[PDB]
């Protein structure tokens, strides 16, 4: 990762625009739940 | 974006854990009503999300790239930090927010 | 470059943290002046870490952009991740 | 028989209209949404010496910004295109004074025909497609994401934004089916918008060569 | 082969009128050998969700972005079969870097050695005297990066 936060090769060829398509390191990332995809339309309207 | 109902997804910082920490650090009572106006939550989320920078720039190309990179965390952030969820199950206060 | 038009993540990462904490501590090891008051410790690593906490490190970091143009950052405007 | 041939020609025409709309051209909405009954109704019924003769199924369609480019897609009747067919097809160009056109090859074509098409002209741009290639839409597939072709000013704005050169961008072959589908010359840059399960939506830049 | 799938990966998942995801069991077909180019052209198959295992044929039919996505799915399937999980970032990196040259980069002596990179990094991995002799004969320069 160069200092422009772009993943580049040895001869400066772009592989990823950002690390992991988002620019975030993998040490701190956690397993989470969206809780928006799974509820139905009635449940979504009731809860939000 | 997500088919097959795969709700499990990796995000940087675990929102429910920090909400629970804010509950159990400031000793708030979920039984009593809280003092937190909904637009404080609204523009708190809006003013927060402008300071999560990945693609830093001002031109619309970098703005679109930053929105694309931040989109999943933003779309989870607005869902978790909604006004109704806060008013019902989290019951956080102003300085807690 | 000038003061304006200066873009890089302002969080001083762990690699340059280790590099600065090594170089300045070796400068104590080669009897350089110490930028902070110290209270009875002799390890250059400990005093270098203490003055990195104090943010009084007298070197600057020249960061190589992949385009080729350099970009100079000091220590006192970079903020510690810890 | 006639039924399978009508289905094949209907699918090929629908994919050709989808190609023209994805490239962006004056395609009418009901022309893109044509059923099999409508195709049997308006461009003839049964093939093999019926009203479809693989000649009247050609399409002429112009660009949104300026109606001059005007592809005239072809449909050769022979299983193979031997050079005299290409000669009469390119003689039909200057009578209508058009630049772009396409050929839908049924089975295959000669090495000498391929040679003549590749070294034809930079003023007579001609593309090659197989018949069975047009029974499916590549962009309609789940695996293939959306491709958007930029203009040159967007490319130089991108290169000014990220301080990159043309070599440093990721590359995609000119023989790639998507690049052939969009009909793009070398040196252009396509915008690819794929979804990701760690960032939601990703934008990927490719430069053809 | 004909079998109704039980794992939710190969099962039909659509949205409904109430907005709830519903598991629909639909007939699927698994074959031996790859002939995808004529398979999607045939009557009554779905031209959207049909995939395969081979990489060269899916390169020749769809495109390198389909190679990217299919290579992602196949590597994720072969790693996460036994229950061991690995982060997506490394998979995305490897799948981009084997598709960033316009063709299938094979991670073998014949694939990585054919770049415009430095010859000295080339000679650190296989055919070491041959690529150094190539660099000496062509006189190509190493930009030392």
């Amino acid at each position: 990762v160069k200092y422009d936060a772009t993943v580049r090769n040895s001869i400066n060829q772009v592989v990823q625009l950002r690390y992991g398509e988002d620019g975030l390191a993998g040490e701190s990332v956690e397993f989470q739940n969206l809780a928006t995809l799974k509820p139905s339309n009635k449940a979504f309207e009731k809860k939000f | 974006i997500f088919p097959t109902g795969d709700s499990k997804v990796v995000l940087p910082c675990n929102l429910l854990r920090m909400i629970w920490n804010a509950q159990k650090i400031f000793h708030i009572n979920p039984r009593l009503p809280s003092d937190l106006h909904p637009i404080k939550v609204v523009e708190g989320v809006k003013e927060l999300s402008k300071k999560l920078v990945i693609v830093n720039g001002d031109d619309p190309l970098s703005r679109q790239a930053q929105e694309n990179a931040t989109l999943l965390f933003n779309i989870h952030l607005r869902s978790t930090l909604c006004s109704r969820r806060m008013a019902e199950e989290f019951r956080l206060s102003g300085e807690a927010f | 470059q000038a003061n304006q038009k200066r873009i890089t993540t302002p969080y001083m990462t762990k690699y340059e943290r280790a590099r600065v904490l090594g170089t300045r501590a070796l400068q104590i090891a080669m009897c350089a002046p110490v930028m902070v008051e110290l209270e009875g410790e002799t390890d250059p690593l400990l005093i270098a870490m203490k003055e990195l906490k104090a943010r009084k490190i007298p070197i600057i970091i020249r960061r190589y952009l992949p385009d080729g143009s350099y970009e100079d950052w000091g220590v006192d405007e970079l903020i510690i991740s810890d | 028989d006639d039924e399978e041939e009508t289905y094949r020609l209907w699918k090929i025409r629908k994919t050709i209209m989808q190609l023209c709309h994805d490239r962006g051209y004056l395609v009418t909405q009901d022309e893109l949404d044509q059923t099999l009954e409508e195709f049997k109704a308006q461009f003839g019924d049964k093939p093999s010496e019926g009203r479809p003769r693989r000649t009247d199924l050609t399409v002429l369609v112009a660009h949104n910004d300026d109606p001059t480019d005007q592809m005239f897609v072809f449909f050769p009747e022979e299983p193979k295109v031997g050079i005299k067919t290409i000669k009469v097809y390119c003689q039909r160009m200057q009578e209508e004074n058009i630049t772009r056109a396409l050929i839908v090859v049924q089975q295959g074509m000669t090495p000498s025909a391929k040679q003549s098409l590749v070294d034809m002209a930079p003023k007579y741009i001609l593309e090659q497609f197989l018949q069975q290639e047009l029974l499916i839409n590549i962009t309609e597939h789940e695996l293939v994401p959306e491709h958007v072709v930029m203009t040159k000013e967007e490319v130089t704005e991108l290169l000014a934004r990220y301080k990159l050169r043309e070599n440093q961008l990721p590359r995609i072959q000119a023989g790639d089916p998507v690049a052939r589908y969009f009909g793009i010359k070398r040196g252009q840059v396509v915008k690819i918008i794929r979804p990701s399960e760690t960032a939601g939506r990703y934008i990927t830049y490719r430069l053809v060569q | 082969y004909m079998h109704l799938p039980q794992t939710d990966n190969k099962k039909k998942i659509i949205i409904t009128e109430d907005g709830e995801f519903k598991a629909l069991q639909e007939w699927i077909l698994e074959t031996d050998g790859v002939s995808l180019m004529r398979v999607l052209s045939e009557k009554d198959v779905d031209p959207v969700r049909t995939t395969s295992n081979d990489i060269v044929e899916i390169f020749t039919v769809l495109g390198i972005e389909a190679v990217r996505k299919a290579l992602e799915r196949e590597l994720y399937h072969v790693i996460s079969f036994d229950g061991s999980y690995v982060n997506y970032r490394h998979l995305a990196l490897l799948c981009d870097t084997m598709t960033c040259r316009g063709h299938l980069m094979a991670i073998t002596r014949h694939g990585v050695n054919r770049q415009d990179t430095g010859p000295l990094m080339k000679c650190s991995f296989e055919e070491t005297v041959d690529v150094l002799m190539e660099a000496a004969a062509h006189g190509e320069s190493d930009p030392m990066k």
